[PDB]
């Protein structure tokens, strides 16, 4: 009974998922690289902050 | 026992056969009795018993060397006298 | 995507022979245990047989002992089931089911409904 | 023969009459002997006995009123050979020039008189051997330097005993040939300077009985043959045998000193030809018979087997390893358990106390081995000071406290295990850490009381070198020591009973395979066997002897304690703590912090 | 100035700590059980005579027991089962054979026994519906299990008086099948406790109490390294 | 040795009143063997001994007096047994010869 | 009917795979060779929180980077002040079985749930001065696996129903329900822009859902086994995932394919939790073998390991400010690192 309805919902879901503007992988990788580079100076875990500024020490 | 008097007997270690070096031995009288008070007046260390002793010893002797250098005394005369070593 | 598809089936004469196999894709076949599940008409899912990663351990049901033979080919990434002396009670849709996790012996939910790691199955009639 | 106021016999004159207030100058000069007894003489005037050719003996006695003896009194008579000044309480002073050159002298006695100082004998110059008898004179306190120089050219017998002397000057006997030196009954005397025998020959015989001398002079005793040191408790140490080369007999005060002359180690023997071949009852008229050996008394008692504190080298090496193993294993277990960040529980708290008690056992063994090395081959010099000293009491306290605490803690661990297993479901009876602390507090009190009773005279530790409480003499000591031993045995009985019940409670053959049941039995048998091997061999001999039925000597006892006693100390940290999953995790965690 | 807030927070910490300590005794004084079984099993009757999760609380000899029955859950169990890795024991209930539902029960027991978690958790096995088993046997099992033909009654069997030997053979064959799964796989870290029971059986609480005490006793032995 | 218990009649004197009394009791005296030595060796045990006391008990009697001093109880230790051995330098007074056991200062025996 | 639909679905899947391969210019590793490695990271435990009686299953940092919620299977919901390691609140739960917990961004509400199928939310800031149940939400037919707060009024939930839902706290009714998963939805993570949320389920698939339209926008199927944890990259254009297959995978919404896979041969265990640092360069994941591995999000190298636990690491998280990392484990201890 519901098998056909599930299939109809599935095919509809794929159809609306296929019609999307997928950006090139290289551009996305550059975006992630830019984000990491820009915000690398504000990451205590990446760069150990001064002991005085450390809330836990 | 009627032990013998202070006398002069033989020497069966240090007298070579025919060369006697006699020795002085025997019994002599001794006794003990309480200290009289007149005596106790004179003593610093109080003693409850006096003891009169007499020991058989040489009256005269000749000193002779025998057996390779062992000097000994021949008891030419023997009589019992003061006890030098009787003290405990 | 993880997918399992079976092959073979169709009508088989009583006491006949048939062969079913399942082709795997999207996962490392050698690291997982596999099982076969059949669903007779008007009845729930029934576990059939299982084979370990190395194939040194094998088991079947009482109604299946001595009749069916399960084998695997890690190189071809395919599952095997040799069938002979089929009987009318054997008619069912046979599914190729995969254990939920690798490197483990438990295979909890292969026989459960709406399972995620089993194929569409193939029909067998006797 | 007759005299005005003195009786005589064969020219021997006795003046025993009160009328003689002065020495009669009318006494015949040919007198053979003169006896001044109770004469009432007040002072012996100078030159009283001068020119008496035939005088061979002189006797002064019983003259209470006598006060002073002047100079030149004895002159230089050639025949005089005996002088006896006796029983003169008021005779406090004798002139230094009282005695002159007496070449013939052989005997002089000033015993039992009030003289303040020794007679000045440095002018007698006797050609014969002279015997000095200065006894029962309680007023002399000290002896001066070169006191006896010049008494005679020959050897001299010195008797200076039963006096009030309290100190000896250096070189007191210098320049004299000593045969006999008897200083017995001089209680006030306390020490002898090392130069007492400086420049002197002998003495052949030294008698220091009933005197507080601490140590003998460190040279000049090579000629000493017979030693008498009875009732000399301060003589705790003796010179090295290399110094007593010619010793022949030694009456010591303590039995342990007796076997400093342990063996026939005097190599040389005299064996003169006269002894070879060339009533009564004295050495069968023979001289050299078996003389090389050394006699001494009192003989060594069974409680004092004078070997090294470790009688065998293999024991000596083993104790160091055993002590080092027990100490290191216990301390590391203690620090690992205590320094952990996981909260304490009853089994861990009990373990820590057991490790501490085991560590104390290791410390006791470390002390014993270390002292054994210190006293190697020379124990008999230190046995008295060690056993009677505070060190032995500390060692006895350590071993008793550690053993009782270890037994109590081990029993507590077994009881805790039994309660947890048997009463697992009845959680209302859960044993909290406070209950364990209270039991441990009681255990420490029991251990400290047991270790302190020996110190307070109940049962002394001094009976043995290794300082165990072997005192059995008094009934109280028997009661105390037995209670400890009986309690130790009862602890093992309780441990076995608790484990027996645990096995019977946990066994379940309907669901558990046999192999698991054997494995549980094996594991608990390990612990029971370990404790039995630690306790049974020692308890057997300890209980039997405490009943006044000794079966083994102390020599083997020291071996048994060194070998079997530390079995629990070494095994407990391994069995109860190490290779325990909690301990294994703890050790790795702490090691990481020390990377 | 900053001490006022420290004091207030310290007071709150102490107030919370006292409540937690009081609740710790209650939590450690209760034994938690997971009642697992198929729908056809007698678990519903077992709880009756003794939200998606149902609760049954009872005491035996003044000890608290907490039994959890999961009813409002989907067929898949491999995830929410993980939460029961600290239960004292699992009360597994099995029916008697309808189709060969016993094989499904055996497979479920195998999965419970072999999962990395619950591997240290013992299982109390209830062979329920014993009256029905006797009725069917007296009135076919070999068809669903060909090994029954060669099987023989255990030499240590202790059947009730007057019981048909065939009933006992069927009894222990099922029990041995489960025991083989328990023994042939796993280790000594945990054990299986088989019991034969029915709907009208008051001994079930006593059996669970005895099994739990044995499990806890064995756990204490492991803690002390005696096992 | 030839020494045994024997009767002896000792006497004591009162200094205040100048008079004496007499009483009998038991004591020891006799002979013990000795030997002189021909070879000088200090380690040699010398052979000299005497017969002496072993044990003592005490007795008491009333001794009259003079003027305002009258009968009073005097006491001393009597002997019970004898022994031949080295004279005890502690308690005894070893001597060549003494005043004798019998005497009274205020009257000759 | 069914055969034709299945054939159409297969054709659509083939097209999707073909499109996915058409966009595979290069692996994330290949483009990242020019970036220097993180090197060795040596985080050490700074605080240890004790008081929980049973195994912990969830924790969540507050917006202030100080308050920590910790839900344990013992039935207690304790709130910690990480700075002073002193408990602020301890809420007793109606059901001892709790699987998830969350802290509202405003800091006023805390949610939780588990096998009871009911999500319980407690108001910390209460006039009476004591914790209370603001409201209970029911309607899920399976265990509540994860729950997160969109705001002070809306909470999103996931359960074992193979579906997710959005709850309006006031009316206590499902504003919208998300369906399409086949297995149990285990973990959830809200996007930084609070506009989209990505779900991982027990079918080796991850779905991107939009909160408002109530529909899925992307499906990722790069995993092998059930997905246990999921987190969003700080910039919101990517999300990490974890599964029992012992591999961590980073997905990009724009690319719609697995950009990177983190795996080591020595690791046979599954991933329990996953979170990203503030800069996103570090990917912290929990593993069954009582440890957490720090992975270089770009170079795919193990920067370091946190091995202070004695049991499974069930939950993991980092502060919004990135000062510290908090991890919960089944041994009832919360460890704070760096
Ligand atoms: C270690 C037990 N223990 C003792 O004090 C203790 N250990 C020993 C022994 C250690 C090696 C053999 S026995 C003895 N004692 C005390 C009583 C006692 C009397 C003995 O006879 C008078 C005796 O002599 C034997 C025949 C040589 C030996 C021992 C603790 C209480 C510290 C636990
Ligand atoms: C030796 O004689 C003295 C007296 O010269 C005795 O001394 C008496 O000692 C007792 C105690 O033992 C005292 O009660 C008496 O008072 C003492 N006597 C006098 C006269 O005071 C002594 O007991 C005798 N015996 C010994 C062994 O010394
Ligand atoms: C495994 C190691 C660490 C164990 C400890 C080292 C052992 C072998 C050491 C520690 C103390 C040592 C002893 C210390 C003192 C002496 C005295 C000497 O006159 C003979 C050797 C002897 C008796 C030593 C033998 C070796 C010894 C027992
Ligand atoms: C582990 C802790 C308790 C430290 C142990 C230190 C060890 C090396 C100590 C403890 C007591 C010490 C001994 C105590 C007594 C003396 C007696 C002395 O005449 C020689 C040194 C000697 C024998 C010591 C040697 C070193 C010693 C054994
Ligand atoms: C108590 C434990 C845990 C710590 C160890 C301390 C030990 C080594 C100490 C405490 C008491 C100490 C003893 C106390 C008294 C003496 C007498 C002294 O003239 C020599 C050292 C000696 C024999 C000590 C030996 C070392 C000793 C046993
Ligand atoms: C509690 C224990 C383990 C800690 C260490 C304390 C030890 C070293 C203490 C406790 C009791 C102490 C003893 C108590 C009494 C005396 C008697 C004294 O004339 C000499 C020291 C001596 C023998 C002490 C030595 C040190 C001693 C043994
Ligand atoms: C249970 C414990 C703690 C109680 C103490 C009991 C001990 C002290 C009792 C029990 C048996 C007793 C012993 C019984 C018989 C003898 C033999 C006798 O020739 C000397 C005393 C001696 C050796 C007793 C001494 C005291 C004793 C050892
Ligand atoms: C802890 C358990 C073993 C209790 C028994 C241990 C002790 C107390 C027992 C075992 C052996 C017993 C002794 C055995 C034999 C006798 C001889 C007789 O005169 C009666 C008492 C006496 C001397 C016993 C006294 C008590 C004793 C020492
Ligand atoms: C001094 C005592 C308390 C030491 C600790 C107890 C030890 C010895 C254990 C081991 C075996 C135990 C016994 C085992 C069985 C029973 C039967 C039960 O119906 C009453 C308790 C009783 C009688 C136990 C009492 C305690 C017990 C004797
Ligand atoms: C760790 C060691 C002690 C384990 C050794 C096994 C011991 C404890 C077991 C094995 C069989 C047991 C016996 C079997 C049954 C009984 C009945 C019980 O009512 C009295 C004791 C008695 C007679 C047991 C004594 C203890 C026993 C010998
Ligand atoms: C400490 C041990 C390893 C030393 C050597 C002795 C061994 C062989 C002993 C210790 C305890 C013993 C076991 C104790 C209890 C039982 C139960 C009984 O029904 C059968 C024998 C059995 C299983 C014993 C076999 C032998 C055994 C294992
Ligand atoms: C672990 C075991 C060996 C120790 C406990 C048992 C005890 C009580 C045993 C072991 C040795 C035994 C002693 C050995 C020898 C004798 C001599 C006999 O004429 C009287 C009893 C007596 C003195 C025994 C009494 C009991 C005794 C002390
Ligand atoms: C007996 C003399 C040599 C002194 C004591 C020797 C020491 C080194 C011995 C005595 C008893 C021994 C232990 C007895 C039993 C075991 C259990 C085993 O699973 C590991 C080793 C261990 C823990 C042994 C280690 C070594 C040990 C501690
Ligand atoms: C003198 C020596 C023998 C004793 C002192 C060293 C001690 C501390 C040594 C000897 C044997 C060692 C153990 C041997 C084996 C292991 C297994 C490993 O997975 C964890 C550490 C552990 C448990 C070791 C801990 C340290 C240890 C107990
Ligand atoms: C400190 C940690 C435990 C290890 C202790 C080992 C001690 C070794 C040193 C002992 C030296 C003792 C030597 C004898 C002393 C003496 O000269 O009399
Ligand atoms: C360990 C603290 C408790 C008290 C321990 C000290 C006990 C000392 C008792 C000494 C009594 C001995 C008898 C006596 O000599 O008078
Ligand atoms: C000699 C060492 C073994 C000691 C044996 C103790 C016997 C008592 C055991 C007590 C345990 C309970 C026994 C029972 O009641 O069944
Ligand atoms: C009186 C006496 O005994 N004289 C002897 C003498 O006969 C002997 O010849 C001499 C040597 O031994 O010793 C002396
Ligand atoms: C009272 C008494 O016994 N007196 C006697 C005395 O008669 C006798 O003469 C004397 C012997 O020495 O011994 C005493
Ligand atoms: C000690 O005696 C020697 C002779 O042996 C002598 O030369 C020396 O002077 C004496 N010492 C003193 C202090 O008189
Ligand atoms: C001593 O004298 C008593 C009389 O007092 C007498 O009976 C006894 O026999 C005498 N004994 C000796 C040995 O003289």
């Amino acid at each position: 009974t519901a098998s056909i309805a599930q299939a109809r919902k599935l095919v509809e879901q794929l159809k609306m998922e296929a019609n999307i503007d997928r950006i090139k992988v290289s551009k996305a990788a550059a975006d992630l690289m830019a984000y990491c580079e820009a915000h690398a100076k504000e990451d205590p875990l990446l760069t150990p902050v001064p002991a005085s500024e450390n809330p836990f020490r | 026992q009627d032990c013998p008097e202070c006398t002069l007997q033989e020497n069966p270690l240090f007298s070579q056969p025919g060369a006697p070096i006699l020795q002085c031995m025997g019994c002599c009288f001794s006794r003990a009795y309480p200290t009289p008070l007149r005596s106790k007046k004179t003593m610093l260390v109080q003693k409850n018993v006096t003891s009169e002793s007499t020991c058989c010893v040489a009256k005269s002797y000749n000193r002779v060397t025998v057996m390779g250098g062992f000097k000994v005394e021949n008891h030419t005369a023997c009589h019992c006298s003061t006890c030098y070593y009787h003290k405990s | 995507q993880v997918q399992l598809q079976e092959s073979g089936g169709g009508l088989v004469q009583p006491g006949g022979s048939l062969r079913l196999s399942c082709a795997a894709s999207g996962f490392t076949f050698s690291n997982y245990k596999m099982n076969w599940v059949r669903q007779a008409p008007g009845k729930g899912l029934e576990w059939v047989s299982d084979i370990s990663q190395s194939g040194a351990s094998i088991s079947y049901t009482g109604s299946v002992k001595g009749r069916f033979t399960i084998s695997r080919d890690n190189a071809k990434n395919t599952l095997y089931l040799q069938m002979n002396s089929l009987k009318p009670e054997d008619t069912a849709v046979y599914y190729c089911a995969r254990c939920p996790a690798p490197f483990t012996r438990d295979c909890f939910d292969v026989t459960s409904t709406t399972y995620a790691y089993r194929g569409q199955g193939t029909q067998v009639t006797v | 023969c007759h005299h005005r106021i003195c009786h005589c016999s064969n020219r021997v004159f006795l003046c025993q009459e009160s009328k003689v207030t002065e020495i009669p100058s009318d006494l015949p000069r040919n007198a053979i002997e003169l006896r001044f007894v109770l004469t009432k003489l007040r002072v012996i005037q100078k030159g009283a006995f001068s020119g008496f050719g035939d005088l061979e003996k002189i006797e002064i006695s019983q003259n209470d009123v006598l006060e002073v003896i002047e100079a030149d009194v004895f002159s230089n008579l050639p025949k005089l050979h005996e002088i006896r000044i006796e029983k003169a309480n008021n005779l406090l002073y004798i002139n230094p020039e009282a005695f002159q050159n007496l070449p013939n002298l052989q005997y002089l006695l000033i015993s039992n008189t009030g003289i303040k100082h020794l007679p000045d004998v440095h002018k007698i110059h006797s050609l014969q051997k002279v015997l000095l008898d200065i006894q029962d004179n309680i007023n002399i306190h000290t002896i001066e330097r070169n006191s006896f120089v010049g008494l005679s050219f020959e050897s001299v017998i010195l008797w200076l005993n039963k006096n009030g002397i309290q100190e000896i000057h250096n070189c007191a006997f210098n320049g004299t040939q000593l045969d006999e030196l008897n200083l017995s009954d001089n209680n006030n005397l306390e020490e002898l300077p090392n130069d007492v025998f400086h420049g002197a020959s002998g003495p052949v015989i030294l008698d220091i009985s009933r005197t507080r001398i601490h140590s003998l002079p460190s040279y000049g005793l090579e000629n000493l043959k017979k030693l008498r040191a009875r009732s000399t408790y301060n003589l705790k140490k003796l010179p090295t045998l290399e110094k007593l080369v010619a010793l022949m007999e030694a009456s010591l005060t303590y039995p342990i000193h007796c076997c400093a002359f342990a063996n026939w180690r005097r190599q040389i023997s005299e064996l003169h030809p006269i002894c070879n071949k060339s009533t009564y009852t004295e050495f069968d008229y023979d001289l050299c018979n078996e003389v090389v050996d050394v006699t001494c008394s009192p003989k060594p008692d069974a409680f004092n087997p004078c070997e090294d504190i470790m009688g065998y080298n293999i024991l000596r090496v083993l104790i160091w390893f055993i002590s080092i193993l027990a100490i290191t294993g216990n301390i590391i277990v203690l620090v690992i358990l205590t320094t952990s960040q996981y909260k304490l529980t009853v089994p861990r708290f009990l373990m820590c106390n057991l490790a501490f008690a085991d560590l104390c056992i290791g410390i006791y063994l470390l002390l014993i081995a270390s002292v054994d090395i210190h006293t190697k081959s020379q124990y008999h010099n230190y046995a008295i000071d060690w056993q009677t000293g505070a060190g032995c009491d500390a060692a006895g306290f350590f071993t008793v406290f550690a053993s009782e605490l270890s037994v109590y803690t081990l029993t507590a661990i077994t009881l805790e295990r039994w309660h947890t297993i048997t009463h697992a479901m009845q959680l209302d009876c859960k044993v909290q850490l406070r209950h364990a602390a209270s039991v441990m507090v009681m255990g420490w009190i029991f251990a400290f009381a047991a270790a302190l009773f020996p110190i307070f005279g109940i049962s002394s530790y001094m009976k043995v070198s290794i300082c165990l409480p072997m005192d059995i003499d008094s009934p109280l000591s028997q009661l105390y020591v037995m209670s400890l031993l009986v309690l130790n045995v009862l602890a093992f009985v309780v441990i076995c009973g608790c484990y027996i019940h645990i096995y019977l409670t946990v066994r379940n053959p309907n669901i558990v395979s046999s192999s698991s049941d054997t494995r549980i039995a094996k594991r608990m048998a390990m612990l029971i066997f370990t404790d039995f091997l630690c306790m049974a061999p020692i308890s057997f001999f300890a209980i039997s002897a405490s009943l006044k039925v000794p079966l083994i000597t102390v020599s083997k006892a020291k071996i048994l304690l060194v070998l079997f006693h530390p079995i629990n100390s070494c095994a407990n940290p391994f069995l109860y703590a190490i290779f325990t999953k909690n301990f294994r995790r703890d050790f790795f965690i702490l090691l990481s912090k020390c990377g | 100035d900053q001490r006022n807030e420290e004091k207030a927070q310290r007071e709150a910490n102490k107030k919370i700590e006292k409540q937690l300590q009081k609740d710790k005794q209650v939590y450690r004084a209760t034994h938690r059980l997971l009642l697992l079984g198929a729908g056809e099993s007698g678990k519903s009757t077992i709880v009756k005579q003794m939200t998606g999760i149902f609760e049954t609380k009872f005491q035996v000899d003044k000890v608290n027991f907490h039994m959890f029955d999961v009813g409002g859950q989907r067929d898949e169990r491999r995830k929410w089962i993980q939460c029961f890795n600290d239960v004292t024991a699992i009360i597994f209930v099995v029916a008697s054979s309808q189709t060969n539902r016993l094989q499904e029960a055996l497979n479920l027991f195998k999965s419970i026994w072999n999962n990395r978690w619950l591997r240290t958790i013992s299982v109390i096995l209830f062979l329920n519906k014993q009256d029905l088993l006797a009725e069917k046997v007296l009135a076919k099992i070999e068809d669903y299990f060909p090994e029954f033909a060669r099987y023989t009654t255990p030499e240590d069997a202790t059947p009730e008086p007057g019981e048909d030997p065939r009933v006992t053979r069927a009894k222990y064959f099922i029990r041995d099948e489960f025991l083989r799964i328990s023994t042939a796989s796993g280790d000594g870290r945990h054990y299986c406790y088989p019991h034969f029971t029915c709907a009208v059986d008051t001994e079930n609480i006593r059996r669970v109490f005895n099994d739990c005490r044995d499990i806890i006793q064995r756990m204490h032995l492991r803690q002390y390294e005696l096992l | 040795n030839s020494c045994e218990l024997t009767n002896i009649t000792i006497a004591i004197e009162k200094e205040e009143c100048r008079f004496c009394i007499s009483i009998n009791t038991t004591w020891c005296a006799g002979y013990c063997y000795t030997r002189d030595l021909v070879y000088k060796d200090p380690a040699r045990p010398k052979i000299q001994k005497t017969c002496t006391f072993k044990e003592l008990v005490y007795e008491t009697v009333r001794v009259p007096g003079c003027a305002h001093h009258a009968d009073s109880l005097y006491t001393y230790p009597v002997a019970t047994q004898c022994h031949c051995g080295k004279c005890d330098s502690d308690s005894t007074d070893c001597t060549v010869r003494g005043l004798g056991p019998s005497y009274c200062s205020f009257g000759e025996m | 009917e069914l055969d034709q639909l299945r054939q159409e679905a297969e054709q659509l899947k083939n097209q999707i795979r073909d499109a996915r391969k058409a966009c595979a210019d290069a692996t994330l590793s290949q483009i990242t060779n020019n970036i220097d490695p993180v090197g060795r990271i040596q985080m050490r435990t700074r605080r240890t929180l004790r008081g929980h009686l049973a195994k912990i299953y969830a924790m969540h940092w507050g917006t202030d980077s100080r308050l920590l919620v910790s839900a344990s299977q013992d039935g207690k919901l304790i709130i910690w002040d990480s700075y002073t390691t002193n408990k602020v609140h301890a809420i007793p739960l109606r059901s001892s079985w709790v699987m998830t917990c969350a802290y509202a961004p405003s800091g006023n509400y805390v949610a939780c749930g588990g096998l009871d199928n009911i999500c319980s939310i407690y108001n910390l800031k209460t006039r009476e001065g004591n914790v209370r149940v603001s409201r209970e939400l029911a309607g899920h037919t399976g265990y509540l696996s994860c729950c997160r707060f969109l705001d002070d009024n809306q909470i999103v939930t996931s359960s074992g129903d193979t579906t997710c839902a959005l709850w309006d706290i006031e009316t206590g009714q499902q504003t919208t329900t998300f369906t399409g998963h086949t297995g149990d939805v285990m973990s959830l993570s809200l996007a930084p822009d609070t506009r989209l949320f990505v779900s991982g389920a027990c079918d080796a698939s991850a779905k991107l859902w939009d909160v408002r339209e109530g529909m899925c926008r992307q499906t990722f199927t790069g995993h092998e086994s059930d997905i246990n944890a999921i987190c969003f990259f700080p910039n919101g254009n990517a999300f990490a995932t974890g599964s029992d297959d012992a591999t961590c995978r980073l997905f990009d919404l724009r690319a719609d394919q697995e950009l990177m896979t983190y795996s080591h041969d020595n690791i046979i265990c599954g991933i329990t939790s996953v979170s990203f640092s503030k800069s996103g360069r570090l990917l912290l994941a929990g593993y069954d073998d009582f440890n957490c591995n720090v992975w270089d999000a770009l170079k795919a190298d193990r920067a370091g390991v946190l091995a202070g636990h004695d049991n499974r690491v069930s939950c993991l998280g980092v502060t919004d400010d990135g000062m510290a990392v908090a991890t919960g484990s089944w041994d009832s201890f919360l460890k704070i690192w760096n």
